[PDB]
């Protein structure tokens, strides 16, 4: 069968991890706010000519359960660090979901990809090239989406299965 | 006088049983009337007929969304939302009724009804009510939610009112 990766969403509240993962799952956008407690999907997709079963964990924003992380980012085989470009401080948040994984995982090793969200909104308050500049000093990729128009939707989990497939 | 509102709760259909709440009016007027009116459907539109769309058992249900029945929607008697009035109740045990919100001064018509002590809301979520009678309803309820709240049958105010 198949080989599954195990994919964890997360990032400050509002920033659209769900709003992304519905869009690769379902192909529709959820234009609502329905902030998450925990939801899990499935897909399977053809990546690099190689078909893979890929696990999502959308992760909840909320900071006051900042604690109970701990367990889903030990079970998670890589991480989509999620900032919207409209919302500084969701960019501001990005180190310490970065700092927590590294900690809780004790590697400086860990797939991540920083993902740069609502790129389709006039409103920007984060410049392309300080995320650009922070995942160079991350060591990791980073890919502009948009939720809404679907813009790198696909790269943005394709792009973290290929840094699984690197580590792994 | 505080004033008393119930729910008559039912089960994919069926009825389940009545739930009683008193509103705190003396220390919550505001956040009070409007789940007062909402029980009445005298602004012709309220909480009849909606559904209890996350229950967590070992936690709470919650509801209120009579303007999209999907858990986003909602509206209070003042507008779309109105604002947190104060955070003098505590979320103190099983039976408390309390505002859900989307973060600061976000009040609309959602809801949840505690079945534990959930002290670190307090002060993010206006506490106005309390169950007076029927808690052994909301109880049973808990056997139709999940770890995430996503509920296994239609939990639905069939009817409600004021006493
Ligand atoms: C980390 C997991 N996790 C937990 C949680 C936490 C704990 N603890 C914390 C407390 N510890 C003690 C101190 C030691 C023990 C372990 C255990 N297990 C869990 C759950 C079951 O693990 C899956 C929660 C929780 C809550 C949220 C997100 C994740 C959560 C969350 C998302 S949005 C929101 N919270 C507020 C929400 N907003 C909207 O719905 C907006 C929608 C749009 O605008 C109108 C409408 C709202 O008002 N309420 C009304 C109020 C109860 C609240 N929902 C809700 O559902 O809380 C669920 C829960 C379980 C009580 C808390
Ligand atoms: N214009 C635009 N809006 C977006 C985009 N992604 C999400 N949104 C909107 O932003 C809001 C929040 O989206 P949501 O996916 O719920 O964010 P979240 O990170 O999952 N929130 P939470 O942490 O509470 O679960 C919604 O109104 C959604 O429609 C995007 O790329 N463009
Ligand atoms: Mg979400």
């Amino acid at each position: 069968s198949m080989t599954e990766y195990k994919l964890v969403v997360v990032g400050a509240d509002g920033v659209g991890k769900s709003a992304l993962t519905i869009q690769l799952i379902q192909n529709h956008f959820v234009d609502e706010y329905d902030p998450t407690i925990e939801d899990s999907y499935r897909k399977q997709v053809v990546i690099d000519g190689e078909t893979s079963l890929l696990d999502i964990l959308d992760t909840a924003g909320q900071e006051e359960y900042s604690a109970m992380r701990d367990q889903y980012m030990r079970t998670g085989e890589g991480f989509l660090l999620v900032f919207a470009i409209n919302n500084t401080k969701s960019f501001e948040d990005i180190h310490h979901y970065r700092e927590q994984i590294k900690r809780v995982k004790d590697s400086e090793d860990v797939p991540m990809v920083l993902v740069g969200n609502k790129s389709d909104l006039p409103s920007r308050t984060v410049d392309t090239k300080q995320a650009q500049d922070l995942a160079r000093s991350y060591g990791i990729p980073f890919i502009e989406t948009s939720a809404k128009t679907r813009q790198g939707v696909d790269d943005a989990f394709y792009t973290l299965v290929r840094e699984i497939r690197k580590h792994k | 006088v505080n004033p008393t509102v119930f729910f008559d709760i039912a089960v994919d259909g069926e009825p389940l049983g009545r739930v009683s709440f008193e509103l705190f009016a003396d220390k919550v007027p505001k956040t009070a009337e409007n789940f007062r009116a909402l029980s009445t459907g005298e602004k012709g539109f309220g909480y009849k007929g909606s559904c209890f769309h996350r229950i967590i058992p070992g936690f709470m249900c919650q509801g209120g969304d009579f303007t999209r029945h999907n858990g986003t929607g909602g509206k209070s008697i003042y507008g779309e939302k109105f604002e947190d009035e104060n955070f003098i109740l505590k979320h103190t045990g099983p039976g408390i009724l309390s505002m859900a919100n989307a973060g600061p001064n976000t009040n609309g018509s959602q809801f949840f009804i505690c079945t534990a002590k959930t002290e670190w809301l307090d002060g993010k979520h206006v506490v106005f009510g309390k169950v007076k009678e029927g808690m052994n309803i909301v109880e049973a309820m808990e056997r139709f939610g999940s770890r995430n709240g996503k509920t296994s049958k239609k939990i639905t105010i069939a009817d409600c009112g004021q006493l």
